[PDB]
RNA sequence: CAUAGGUUAAUGAGGCGAACCGGGGGAACUGAAACAUCUAAGUACCCCGAGGAAAAGAAAUCAACCGAGAUUCCCCCAGUA
RNA sequence: ACACAGCACUGUGCAAACACGAAAGUGGACGUAUACGGUGUGACGCCUGCCCGGUGCCGGAAGGUUAAUUGAUGGGGUUAG
RNA sequence: UGUAGGAUAGGUGGGAGGCUUUGAAGUGUGGACGCCAGUCUGCAUGGAGCCGACCUUGAAAUACCACCCUUUAAUGUUUGA
RNA sequence: GUGACGGCGCGAGCAGGUGCGAAAGCAGGUCAUAGUGAUCCGGUGGUUCUGAAUGGAAGGGCCAUCGCUCAACGGAUAAAA
RNA sequence: GCAUCCGUAGCUCAGCUGGAUAGAGUACUCGGCUCGAACCGAGCGGUCGGAGGUUCGAAUCCUCCCGGAUGCACCA
């Protein structure tokens, strides 16, 4: 079923287990396998669900590294799909970019929210697999 | 009487406590049961009046070991 | 007695509050008043809240 | 086969006694100006066992950053927490 | 007044119901529904009408509610960092 | 499946890619589900085609890849009836 | 001032911040006198007050405030013909 | 003091099951025919308990209340 291109992607990433930021960003740099330069795609799931009206969050963040001003809005399934920047960005810079996004997200969290604010944090590229961040 | 032959558990007395904290004297008796234990060494069945807690210790201690203590106690199994 | 007691909490975040009553049949809109706050020693706007 | 049982022989125990002691059970009157929780009180009483005493007893104890060093009894701490 | 023979209802299949008993056991009964216990009525004669809403009892079990038990999940306290 | 439709686009992204002897599209009803529209697809079938796709669509499409949800068909497991 | 008391009532003036007036000034609820419930217990918010070895914490204290037709209304008990 | 659920021709209820825009029986009018019975079919009689949140899509989902119910709780 799966072709060699798709099977090597899942061979490089074993998403069944969690990874640390340092390792996760290393995987992202080795996952860049496309004809065109790719963009990091954020895959962060929030324990809070936007099914409650008052718990919706709208925010903005200016990034020095750039992609540098990005916006974000929670969907119905309470998931965050932003972009920290291009894949060619240095690993250390990318870690700062996502970290700045994450701290701004913590400020946006409402008091009414219950449970683990950030249920899961994952990163993926255009054709890359999702690597969890810790 | 209601005495365990292994553990020596005997009836004890306490209080029935209501929602209004009224205290009436009561008794707590052991969960005693007459059981026929198979002792391999004598190839026989020996009947003992044991509590449910005594049954658990028989598995842990072995049927022969408890009887040795019983003879020291002179309980006349 | 059918009028129910309410508490007016200061907006300054000190946690000081006043208590009063309000008529529930009329005046549904929340109660806003400028009252003295002893913690900050200033007159600030007090907002209606729920006694709990 | 054994075992239960049975017959002998050796020792020991049986009962009594004032209080004190340990343990197994355990009230009510009364006080609360009534009365249930509580108090009286683990008292009266009943039962079992032991001794000249009994019981307890050689820290899985206390202290507070200094230390003390089994148990029992008396005076304080204190009618304090 | 009570008892009374008689009458009716009801429980009871016999390790019977029931009763006395912490329990063993005993009575019921060395009886077995033509028996036993309980209740009301009270020979005999003619008869015993209507009400199941209330309170009990009996039958039903789909749904609602609901204990011990199990402990999903969320919230706090503490601190490695 | 709002609709519009390009309509079996659930949403969320990346998304000119897609596509590809590995069998170009592909025939044989393979059936199921589903709007019963349509869709993927069971083994062969033949031999280079295959596809982003403007008015509209919130959006641009079962072209595309990653990530979720829903619907869940089966699968072991763990508790119960 | 008025009460045995618990208590209740009146009050110029002072400090900080206000409102209405150009100002003098007035405003610490309503013309006044009824519109009410002690203590205990529990709940909520605040607080460098306390924190049973120490650092926290629980709990307590203080401040704000909630829950009795306790109407037999100085209220015997949470619970009674 | 919470927890859940219910509210729809005048009435009794489906809720047009959770947004891709109201149904029946009864009440009433007319008609079918017919002395009343008794039968039938049309029509009429509802803005969906009310007010806030979303989205292109809610009487239907979220918040807030109102009334009703069943639960629990309960020792000022
Ligand atoms: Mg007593
Ligand atoms: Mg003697
Ligand atoms: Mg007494
Ligand atoms: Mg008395
Ligand atoms: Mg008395
Ligand atoms: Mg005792
Ligand atoms: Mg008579
Ligand atoms: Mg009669
Ligand atoms: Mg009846
Ligand atoms: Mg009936
Ligand atoms: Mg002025
Ligand atoms: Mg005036
Ligand atoms: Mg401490
Ligand atoms: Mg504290
Ligand atoms: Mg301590
Ligand atoms: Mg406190
Ligand atoms: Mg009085
Ligand atoms: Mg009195
Ligand atoms: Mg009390």
């Amino acid at each position: 079923k799966l072709t060699k291109r798709m099977r090597v992607i899942r061979e490089k990433v074993d998403a069944t287990k969690q990874y640390d930021i340092n390792e996760a960003i290393a995987l992202l740099k080795e996952l860049a396998t496309a004809k065109f330069v790719e963009s990091v795609d954020v895959a962060v799931n929030l324990g809070i669900d936007a099914r409650k009206s008052d718990q919706n969050v709208r925010g903005a963040t200016v990034l020095p590294h750039g992609t540098g001003q990005v916006r974000y809005r929670n969907d119905k399934n309470g998931i965050i799909h932003t972009t920290i920047g291009k894949v060619d960005f240095d690993a250390d810079k990318l870690k700062e970019n996502l970290e700045a996004l994450l701290v701004a997200l913590k400020k946006a969290k409402p008091t009414q929210a219950k449970g683990v604010y950030i249920k899961k944090v994952s990163i993926s590229t255009t054709m890359g697999a999702g690597v969890a961040v810790d | 009487s209601r005495v365990c032959q292994v553990t020596g558990k005997r009836p004890v007395t306490g209080n029935n406590r209501s929602h209004a904290l009224n205290a009436t004297k009561r008794r707590f008796l052991p969960n005693l049961h007459s059981h026929r234990f198979w002792v391999e060494s004598e190839k026989r069945f020996v009947t003992l009046r044991v509590s449910a807690k005594g049954m658990r210790v028989i598995d842990k201690k072995g049927i022969d070991t408890v009887l040795a203590e019983l003879r020291a106690r002179g309980e006349k199994y | 007695g059918i009028r129910e007691k309410i508490k007016l909490v200061s907006s300054a975040g000190t946690g000081h509050f006043y208590t009063t009553t309000k008529n529930k049949r009329t005046k549904p809109e929340k109660l806003e008043l400028k009252k003295f706050d002893p913690v900050v020693r200033q007159h600030v706007i007090y907002k209606e809240a729920k006694i709990k």
